[PDB]
C-alpha cells in the first residue's frame, strides 16, 4: 500500500565505477522486528524480472557480491560496485511491509561508452512485397552510441514529412551500443512515382549528415 | 530449481473475462505463496494477488472487485481471472513464487511472462519479406540482411535464424504499431560478406495468435 518512487528514468554510468540508484517510500519499511522490507529486482533486456536483494541486506542466490542496499527508513539506494556492461537493464525497488506488494517505476542503468557512429544500411522493397501492392524501404543504423539519432527520408531530394516509423534496440549487454530501424512504407503506386530513395542520418559520431540512397 | 510458465489467449475482447494459467514445475503449489503480477506497456508493475499453499487468496484492493484466483493441485497449476477487461488491462502478465513466511522471504522465481492485448479486432498474421543483402547493405567485409515481419496483430511474434544456429550479430527490433493499428518489425543479422556465396540465411517466424508460421530464405540481390 506504500508508495515506492524512483525519480530517475535512467542512470548513465561509466564502466568500473560504483553506480547508485535511488528509491523512496511513503512510509518506513523498517518493522519493529528490525527487518527492512525492501527488495531490488532487475529486468535485463528480453528477460523476466530477477531478484537481486531481499529485505535490504540479503543477496539472492547467484547474484554477485557487487550489489548492496543502503539508506534507512524511507530513503534507500541500490549500489552497484564496479559496473559491468552486462549490468544494463531496469532496476525496480519493491516493498511488502504492507500488502499489496508495490514497486518503484524502475530506473534504467545505461553504460556511457565512447561515441560510436552508426553503420547505415538501406534495403529496397522485395519483389514479393511489390507484387502485393506496397513498398517498404528499410534504413538500418547499426551499433552506435549515444541513442539519439535523426533519420530523415528524402525522395527525389524531397524531404518526407510522414509515412515512416522507427524502432530502437535496448542497449546491448556486450558492446553497449544501440541499433535502430527506420521504415518508410508507401503504396506501390506512390513508390513508382519517384526515382531516388534516400535516408539521411545525423548523429553525434558523424561529422556531417550521411545519406544512403538507391535508384528505384 | 523452480520453473513457472504462463499460458492463455494473447487476445481478449473488451468486456470479456481474461483467464490465464501458471504451470509450476520443480516445486509444489501446496507449499508457499503463488502470485500474479503484471507489467503495463510503459513498464509499471502492478501486484495483483496471491493464492496460498492452503488455497486462501489475497487480492490487491485496487483489483479485488475484478479478480479471482483459483488452483488445481492435481495439475500443479493456478489461474488468474480478470473481469470486464478494457485496453487499460493490456500488459505482460507474470506469475511468481513467494518463498518464506510472514517474517522472512521474497518473490524469488518469476515466470517468463505472457502478453495479453485487449481489443475487439481480429488476429492478423504477418507478411514476411526479405531484406536482401547488397552493396547498399555492406561495409567492407560486413553485410547486413534480414526479414521484415509486417502487418500482424497482436503481439508477440518470435523470430529465429537458421533454426537458432545463427545468433551472433542478430538484432530483432521491438515491434512498433503502425498507423493501421498493426505491428511491424525487422530482424537483421550482420555476416561476413564472403559467406553470402555458400551460406543460406533463413528467418523462421512464428505468430501463434494467427497460426502463421513462415520460413523465408533471404537471397542476395544486385
Ligand atoms: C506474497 C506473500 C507476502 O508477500 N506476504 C505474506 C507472507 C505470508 C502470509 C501472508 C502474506 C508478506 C510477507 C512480509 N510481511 C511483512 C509484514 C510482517 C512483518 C513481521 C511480522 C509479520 C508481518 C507481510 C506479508
Amino acid at each position: 500500500d506504500i508508495v515506492m518512487t524512483q525519480a530517475a528514468f535512467s542512470n548513465p554510468v561509466t564502466l568500473g565505477i560504483s553506480a547508485s540508484i535511488s528509491c523512496r517510500s511513503s512510509k518506513s519499511l523498517l518493522h519493529s522486528n528490525g527487518i527492512t522490507y525492501l527488495y531490488w529486482y532487475l529486468q535485463k533486456p528480453g528477460q523476466s524480472p530477477q531478484l537481486l536483494i531481499y529485505q535490504m541486506s540479503n543477496l539472492a542466490s547467484g547474484v554477485p557480491d557487487r550489489f548492496s542496499s543502503s539508506g534507512s527508513g524511507t530513503d534507500f539506494t541500490l549500489r552497484i560496485s564496479r559496473v559491468e556492461a552486462e549490468d544494463v537493464g531496469v532496476y525496480y525497488c519493491a516493498q511488502n511491509l504492507e500488502l499489496p506488494w508495490t514497486f518503484g517505476g524502475g530506473t534504467k542503468l545505461e553504460i556511457k561508452r565512447t561515441v560510436a557512429a552508426p553503420s547505415v544500411f538501406i534495403f529496397p522493397p522485395s519483389d514479393e512485397q511489390l507484387k502485393s501492392g506496397t513498398a517498404s524501404v528499410v534504413c538500418l543504423l547499426n551499433n552506435f552510441y549515444p541513442r539519439e539519432a535523426k533519420v530523415q527520408w528524402k525522395v527525389d531530394n524531397a524531404l518526407q514529412s510522414g509515412n515512416s516509423q522507427e524502432s530502437v534496440t535496448e542497449q546491448d549487454s556486450k558492446d553497449s551500443t544501440y541499433s535502430l530501424s527506420s521504415t518508410l512504407t508507401l503504396s506501390k503506386a506512390d513508390y513508382e512515382k519517384h526515382k531516388v530513395y534516400a535516408c539521411e542520418v545525423t548523429h553525434q559520431g558523424l561529422s556531417s549528415p550521411v545519406t544512403k540512397s538507391f535508384n528505384r | 530449481e523452480v520453473q513457472l510458465q504462463e499460458s492463455g489467449p494473447s487476445l481478449v475482447k473488451p468486456s470479456q473475462t481474461l483467464s490465464l494459467t501458471c504451470s509450476v514445475t520443480g516445486d509444489s503449489i501446496t507449499s508457499g505463496y503463488w502470485n500474479w503480477i503484471r507489467k503495463f506497456p510503459g513498464n509499471k508493475l502492478e501486484y495483483m494477488g496471491y493464492i496460498s499453499y492452503s488455497g486462501s487468496t489475497y487480492y490487491n484492493p485496487s483489483l479485488k472487485s475484478r479478480i479471482s484466483i483459483t488452483r488445481d493441485t492435481s495439475k500443479n497449476q493456478y489461474s488468474l481471472h480478470l473481469n470486464s477487461v478494457t485496453a487499460e488491462d493490456t500488459a505482460t502478465f507474470y506469475c511468481a513464487r513467494y518463498y518464506g513466511d510472514n517474517y522472512v522471504g521474497a518473490m524469488d522465481y518469476w515466470g517468463q511472462g505472457t502478453s495479453v492485448t485487449v481489443s475487439s479486432a481480429s488476429t492478423k498474421g504477418p507478411s514476411v519479406f526479405p531484406l536482401a543483402p547488397s552493396s547498399k547493405s555492406t561495409s567492407g567485409g560486413t553485410a547486413a540482411l534480414g526479414c521484415l515481419v509486417k502487418d500482424y496483430f497482436p503481439e508477440p511474434v518470435t523470430v529465429s535464424w537458421n533454426s537458432g544456429a545463427l545468433t551472433s550479430g542478430v538484432h530483432t527490433f521491438p515491434a512498433v504499431l503502425q498507423s493501421s493499428g498493426l505491428y511491424s518489425l525487422s530482424s537483421v543479422v550482420t555476416v561476413p560478406s564472403s559467406s553470402l556465396g555458400t551460406q543460406t540465411y533463413i528467418c523462421n517466424v512464428n505468430h501463434k495468435p494467427s497460426n502463421t508460421k513462415v520460413d523465408k530464405r533471404v537471397e542476395p540481390k544486385s
